[PDB]
């Protein structure tokens, strides 16, 4: 009887294994912080890992853009969705700090992107920001606000 | 006086027995032909001649010495025996090479010709006497190998005349002499061995999943094939390679699946690629075919893995 | 834990439910295709469908539940379940969720998350149904037709009186299968022809040996049989008769089943996991229920010692050996085996007559690995009550005895009243390896009348050959490293008016290898008849030496005074079908002359029919030259064939191709389209698949695995979605130059479908041959009609035009 | 968050239903993989040619799930002679954290579905890519597509150390077409790509001046 073994097999591209539980949070004021001038919390560094079989380049396996809700009263954040409807708005950085990018732009890659070994760490910065008609006529108000942004990462 | 001429026939049947399995027991046919004969043992105590002006009491019994056991040509023992005798007496069955088969049809009659009554061995006589028929049953041994088979059977099939003169008189052949007669007739049977042993799958599918690399390095698939007999043999099968192997794994007989990627197969646990297992009486057991899928030595080129291994099961 | 789905999900809500799950972790009700498991095996290998929908039968103030796999009456009717005991799935409704609350023990876990259906249930909620054992309820049964079987040998011959040679074997299977009724009818005889030179005789001898229907039944288990058949030597001997026959099968019982094999008894604590190994290699490996447990699932083929070992759950063990018998009578503690046989008695000829009788013989165990065995032959002129038990006492090894009363009242005022006796025994596997497989012990008298005797005494007036003492002891004995099978064995048997017939037949397997491959072996053995004066010392000697291309075989040979040696060479060719031996031979007897056999063949499996040619000479018999055909057919089925039986024939239908290759015995088909698999096995699982690597470039095989389980000596239906021909894609031109619709059926003229159009001329149709003209249907009706060139090849995108009508 | 191994799920025209695999590399919190599939101007058609069976369906940390998709008519409503593109994507829901002013981020995939029809369906090592077939511009490259399958091309260049580690914007091929590419000219380019299955081949072109494809 013939036995003849046959099968289908792939490779895991996906995600590292050190930073799993990323959830980052704001000790920040919003009666005293968002009625003054400039309306922003600090920043607060988060990394992006990525365990790929490949980490030869970034933008030749990983296209990488993001979406989600985008914020009317702020052109260029999302949307906070909480008791500040309206109020307050998400910025985010890249990884020069520096580029307010936009809300489904792709990330500019070429630089900032350190190859550590075969990952690939991007690091991004988000503080919460205050709309200007909310921030100078102080309508704001202290409570609990969770803002999601989504990640896709569409391959290649 | 009494005076015994054996007078064998000379019969060639042949019969093809068919496709059969170690436990079926094939029945055959051994007919009486009323063909030529020749004298095979010659005797004289009495006269010589007849011209018919005599009193000679007359009387024919038939001779039929078939065997028990028989050697094929590669020296196995084919038991055979009786389910039916026919219309015959069989008689002297404590012998071991030989039975003995009788028929008195002619045993009480007078005669009036000129003859020879003690013929010379270069002799031959007309016989045309319709007989009964017979039947045997293969009871095939234990073990055997597979493939075809021209066994031919030894046996002494032939009318004798027994010559005497007077009235009421009784005399067989001696068994000894009757065995200890010449090897001259024989039987024309091939029947083909399919073999006891079969398996019960006949092709074998390991479904095994769309992975990732990590678990590919190292993975398990298994797979168990029934194969169950009702013959006490002692099988073997070995793991014929058939595709060409990528990585020299050692002792391990390795599989190459295909574009880099070797898989061991481990027969109920153990990567030794033949077992040993005995079967006492009817039944079934149980072989899981393992596969470990190590065929890395860390130059990864992912393809579509289908290689073969065919697992052919010898009688020894 | 509550999620964060008021954020998004998408753009906008999908209004399905989105705090349910989270809560509950539930499933979504949909259409979902599963693989459904039964304590570890499957019920099917490719599931289909596994509907998931939610139950608003009970009504409840807080309505929140869990959704179960909605199985509807079909796959619960192929799940194994004895729903003939058990009604609880008789009246279920497919609108509703079928809930398998009435049943004990049963808990049903979906996790669609490694596609999995699991279902746990108890052993006597459900059938057998293995891996490899279809149940009872699914038996593919024979279709209606008719089956020939043929086996002829013709051969020429040369004898040294004159010049002769004519023969012609004549042997042959016919039979019909109506439904399960099964008729079967064996003819063989012969056609001789001799030729000399002043006598020219010849003769035509054909007869029927045997006539008769059987008639399968599942409910049973056993098959009854109306004709002609024997009984076997099981206490009585051999007598054929005509009649009825309620013979219990063995093949209608499950393999792991078959024989015998205690039942694992003992009750310690909990649900413990059971193993039991016999050489190494573990034969059950399950978790028994809480509290008492018996394994009447467990009687397989062991010999001797086996370390049943429990572990609980906990992790405590026990350890204890127990002991299997293996004497043909006792069997499996709880169920039963019987002959319920009646008719008349066949004599010699075919038309023979005789007396009616009823014999029913039957063997039945007690639970406490105990067994009785009674056998009541009873006919108008003769009875003959047989009684007896046999018991396993386990560590001095195992008994079994009988008691026969047989009174023979014969028509010459004589009766005879016999009262025989017999004993049997056996024995474990030492640590030695000593085996004894056979011990037997037969006290009789000198009144003893079995039914063959009775047969021969009623209008054939014998008289002889009856038994007084017969016991044998046959040990076994193998030995590892040394590899040789020693079995010694002494019979003596005496008769009435006749002495002592002592036997001697020792043997040996000797397998070891010297400047060979590993495989050789030895064989030699040693016959001895003692009578009260001579001793037949008879000695036969093999040697086998097998090099893997070649496999030559040498036989010694010495019945009386006669040392008769043979040399052969038997061996395969490079496709396995075929087979050729070439052997030589030296006759040197006791009557004065030596002779000198040769023996070849030269074989052919031929997947229409199987075929082979012989060479076989010998000193006086000289050349005879033979050509030996055995094959067979099957007509009145879809469509006749021909193939390589002595049973069950599974039918592949394969419509259209000529040449595929089926596995088992590597049967093609047939210009017809149809073939004929003969190496199957009854009532077992079939994957009858086609050779997928040896196809034909120009045909294609979309699904190759089908499954069903035949009845012994039933011819099953297989359909086979196969195609035949080239890849092409048809861009259609009409008369106004316009292309149709949707659903345009590109029909072949046989009746088969070979594709559709997209929206332009696209269809990509499949299976046609180059050369033909095709029907493409739209709206139900015939609209056009095209013309296929010779030159078409596959993979091309050809200008094909349709041509009206 | 979950994985995805396919970086391209293969769904040939002859079985109507593929499997595909997820998994969960988190042990501490569960999560809730929703899957849909886009089409080249990427929206979600919820009742389109292809659907996947299970539409939301919660997975336990450390777990694994496959998501199979179905076949429908309208799969059948489009075109044999070449092969389809679709988009399968899919996000996640994390759990609602009891503490505030949290900000939320999903790592989430989206992967090309490849539609291959049973009238042009390949053997298991039949590289197409063989057949591929590059022009030279002045001021550039052209690549063309004979095979009516979707290839990727992913860099170009002379030696081994700057083709897929270069500076260089990947592009998408579409069967029986070609598009223009902007790089410096070398003599011996070899083609560095991407495949259906996963894997990384590399395969030189030898030419004579304009026009050029393999041995």
């Amino acid at each position: 009887d013939v036995a003849f073994r046959g099968n289908l097999l792939d490779r895991p591209c996906h995600v590292s294994g050190d930073s799993l539980n990323k959830h980052v949070v704001f000790k920040t004021r919003a009666s005293r912080d968002f009625w003054y001038p400039p309306g922003r919390s600090p920043t607060e560094s988060f990394v992006i890992r990525l365990e790929n079989c490949h980490a030869t380049a970034v933008g030749k396996i990983v296209t990488l853009t993001f979406k989600g809700t985008e914020e009317a009263a702020l052109p260029g954040h999302l949307k906070v969705t909480g008791v500040n409807a309206g109020r307050l708005g998400i910025a985010l950085l890249d990884t020069d700090g520096s580029s307010l990018l936009k809300p489904g732009t792709s990330h500019n890659k070429g630089q900032g992107e350190k190859v550590t070994g075969n990952s690939l760490e991007l690091p991004f910065g988000a503080y919460v920001v205050a709309t200007p008609e909310a921030l100078r006529t102080k309508s704001v108000v202290p409570g609990d606000y969770e803002a999601t942004a989504t990640f896709e990462l569409t391959y290649r | 006086w009494n005076n015994i001429v054996f007078y064998s026939l000379g019969d060639v049947n042949s019969y093809q027995g068919g496709n059969v399995v170690i436990t079926q027991r094939p029945q055959f046919i051994t007919s009486w032909r009323p063909g030529i004969a020749t004298v095979t043992w010659n005797q004289c105590n009495g006269p010589g001649f007849a011209d018919g002006f005599w009193a000679y009491y007359r009387e024919y019994i038939a001779w039929v010495v078939f065997p028990k056991k028989v050697m094929t040509q590669n020296g196995y023992p084919l038991f055979i025996e009786v389910h039916n005798k026919g219309s015959w007496s069989e008689e002297n069955t404590g012998d071991n090479d030989s039975y003995f088969f009788l028929k008195g049809y002619k045993w009480d009659e007078r005669a009036f010709d000129a003859g020879n009554l003690c013929q010379k061995p270069g002799e031959t006589t007309r016989l045309t006497e319709k007989f009964d028929d017979i039947i045997f049953k293969v009871a095939l041994p234990a073990d055997l190998p597979l493939g075809d088979y021209s066994v031919k059977i030894p046996y002494t099939s032939g009318m004798q005349r027994h010559f005497a003169s007077y009235l009421g008189a009784r005399f067989k052949i001696p068994y000894n002499v009757a065995k200890t007669l010449p090897r001259e007739n024989e039987m024309l049977f091939l029947f083909k061995n399919i073999g006891g042993c079969r398996p019960s799958a006949q092709s074998l599918e390991i479904k095994h999943g769309d992975l990732s690399i990590n678990s590919a390095n190292n993975h398990y698939a298994a797979q168990t094939l029934s194969v169950s007999c009702d013959v006490p043999a002692n099988i073997r099968f070995m793991l014929l390679r058939n595709t060409t192997p990528t990585y020299s794994h050692g002792k391990k007989f390795s599989v190459g699946l295909g574009h880099g990627w070797d898989s061991i197969v481990s027969v109920n646990g153990v990567d030794t690629g033949e077992t040993t297992m005995r079967w006492y009486k009817a039944g079934t057991q149980n072989l899981t075919i393992g596969s470990r899928l190590y065929g890395e030595s860390s130059k990864i080129q992912p393809g579509v893995l289908s290689g073969s291994a065919t697992l052919l099961m010898i009688l020894p | 834990v509550e999620f964060n789905t008021d954020v998004l999900d998408a753009a906008d809500k999908k209004n399905i439910d989105f705090t349910r799950f989270s809560e509950a972790g539930y499933v979504l009700p949909g259409q979902y295709l599963l693989d459904v498991i039964v304590n570890g095996q499957s019920i099917s290998p490719a599931s289909l469908q596994i509907s998931f929908v939610e139950p608003q039968s009970s009504g409840d103030k807080a309505e929140k539940k869990l959704p179960q796999a909605c199985l509807t009456s079909d796959m619960v009717r192929l799940m194994g379940l004895t729903a003939e005991s058990l009604d609880k799935v008789v009246y279920w409704h497919d609108g509703q969720c079928a809930d398998f609350h009435g049943l004990p023990g049963v808990d049903i876990r979906p996790d669609t998350g490694a596609g999995v259906l699991r279902i746990n249930m108890p052993q006597a909620r459900l059938e057998y149904s293995d891996a490899t054992w279809l149940p009872p309820s699914r038996w593919d049964d024979g279709i209606p037709g008719l089956m020939l079987d043929y086996n002829l040998n013709g051969t020429v011959s040369r004898n040294y009186q004159g010049g002769d040679s004519h023969q012609f074997s004549y042997n042959g299977t016919v039979g019909g299968n109506l439904g399960p009724w099964r008729l079967r009818a064996d003819y063989q005889g012969s056609q001789e022809q001799s030729r000399y030179n002043g006598e020219k005789t010849t003769n035509r001898n054909f007869t029927w040996s045997r006539f008769y229907l059987f008639r399968a039944i599942p409910r049973w288990r056993a098959n009854l049989t109306l004709g002609e058949n024997n009984i076997n030597s099981d206490i009585f001997r051999s007598w054929s008769y005509t009649g009825a026959s309620l013979e219990s099968d063995d093949r209608m019982l499950p393999p792991r089943l078959r024989g015998y094999a205690p039942q694992i008894t003992g009750i310690a604590e909990t649900n413990a996991r059971v193993v039991v190994s016999q050489q190494g290699r573990v034969l059950y490996d399950s978790m028994v229920p809480a509290g008492p447990f018996s394994i009447q699932d467990l009687d397989s083929s062991v010999r001797g010692r086996l370390d049943v070992e429990v572990i609980e759950q906990n992790g405590r063990k026990k350890t204890f050996q127990v002991d299997t018998a293996s004497v043909p009578y006792l069997t499996r503690p709880g169920q039963v085996r019987y002959k319920l046989v009646s008719g008349r008695s066949r004599g010699y000829g075919h038309e023979t007559e005789g007396p009616v009788f009823a014999t029913g013989e039957a063997s039945w165990g007690l639970s406490n690995q105990w067994s009785l065995y009674g056998g009541a032959v009873l006919a108008g002129d003769y009875n003959a009550l047989a009684a007896g038990a046999g018991w396993d006492l386990g560590v001095p090894g195992t008994l079994s005895a009988d008691i026969t009363q047989s009174v023979a009242r014969i028509e010459g005022e004589r009766t005879f009243q016999g009262k025989s006796w017999r004993l049997s025994y056996s024995k474990r596997f030492d640590n030695a390896d000593a085996d004894i497989t056979f011990a037997g012990y037969r006290f009789s008298e000198r009144n003893y009348m079995t039914m063959e005797q009775y047969l021969n005494a009623r209008y054939r007036n014998d008289y002889s050959s009856r038994e007084k003492e017969m016991y044998t002891v046959t040990l076994n004995k193998n030995v590892a490293d040394w590899n040789t099978s020693f079995n010694l064995q002494y019979s003596r048997q005496t008769y009435w008016d006749i002495r002592k017939t002592d036997y001697y037949t020792v043997s040996v397997n000797r397998y070891f290898n010297v400047f060979g491959l590993q495989g050789v072996a030895v064989g030699l053995s040693a016959s001895r008849s003692k009578y009260l004066g001579r001793d037949n010392d008879s000695a036969y000697l093999r040697i086998s030496v097998p090099l893997g291309t070649g496999t030559a075989s040498y036989s010694g040979s010495m019945s009386n005074d006669r040392y008769v040696n043979m040399a052969g060479y038997t061996d395969t060719f490079n496709d396995g079908l075929d087979s050729y031996s070439l052997n030589a031979g030296l006759n040197s007897g006791g009557g004065l002359t030596s002779q000198r056999q040769i023996n070849a063949y030269y074989s052919h499996r031929s997947p229409l029919a199987n075929l082979s040619a012989n060479i076989a000479s010998l000193q006086k018999g000289y050349t005879s030259f033979g050509v030996s055909a055995s094959g067979g057919a099957t007509i009145t089925g879809k469509d006749a064939a021909l193939h390589a039986s002595g049973g069950t024939r599974l039918l592949v239908d394969t419509d259209g191709v000529g040449g595929v290759p089926v596995d088992g015995g590597q049967v093609v088909t047939n210009r017809w389209g149809t073939g004929v698999v003969t190496d199957i096995s009854s009532y077992y699982r079939n994957t009858t698949s086609v050779d997928l690597k040896r196809l034909p470039d120009d045909v294609e095989a979309t699904r190759s695995v089908v499954e069903s389980a035949l009845t012994e000596g039933a011819i099953g239906y297989r359909k086979f979605s196969v195609l035949k021909g080239k890849r092409l894609f048809a861009i259609l031109r009409l008369a106004d130059g316009s292309q149709p619709p949707f659903g345009a059926s590109v029909t072949s003229e046989k009746g088969r479908e070979l594709g559709m159009v997209a929206d332009e001329g696209l269809a990509w149709l499949s299976g046609v041959t180059p050369g033909e003209t095709l029907s493409v249907n739209w709206d139900g009706k015939i609209q056009c009609q095209v013309n296929v060139p010779e030159t078409a090849i596959s993979d091309q995108q050809l200008l094909l035009p349709c041509t009206p009508q | 968050a979950v994985s995805l191994d396919r970086t391209r799920a293969v769904f040939d025209g002859s079985e109507k239903s593929m499997t595909l695999d997820i998994s969960n590399d988190n042990k501490q919190l569960p999560y809730l993989a929703q899957a849909w599939i886009e089409n080249e101007n990427q929206e979600k058609i919820i009742t389109g040619p292809v659907i996947a069976t299970p539409p939301v369906q919660r997975l336990e940390p450390g777990a694994k799930s496959m998501v199979r998709l179905s076949t429908t008519p309208d799969i059948s409503k489009l075109p044999q002679d070449r092969e389809s593109l679709f988009y399968f994507n899919l996000r996640e829901i994390p759990p609602r954290s009891e503490k505030a002013n949290v900000l939320q981020i999903a790592l989430q995939t989206k992967i090309k579905l490849f539609y291959r029809p049973a009238a042009i369906k390949t053997r298991p090592n039949e590289v197409w890519q063989d057949q591929l077939i590059l022009n030279k511009v002045s001021g550039g490259y052209r690549i063309e597509n004979p095979t009516p399958y979707y290839v990727t091309v992913i860099g170009l260049g002379g030696s081994e150390k700057q083709a897929e580690e270069g500076e260089f914007e990947t592009v998408m091929l579409s069967p029986r077409s070609e598009q223009t590419v902007k790089s410096a000219n070398y003599n011996t380019p070899y083609l560095s790509y991407i495949n259906d299955y996963g894997g990384r081949p590399v395969l030189s072109f030898i030419c004579n001046g304009s026009r050029c494809s393999v041995k």
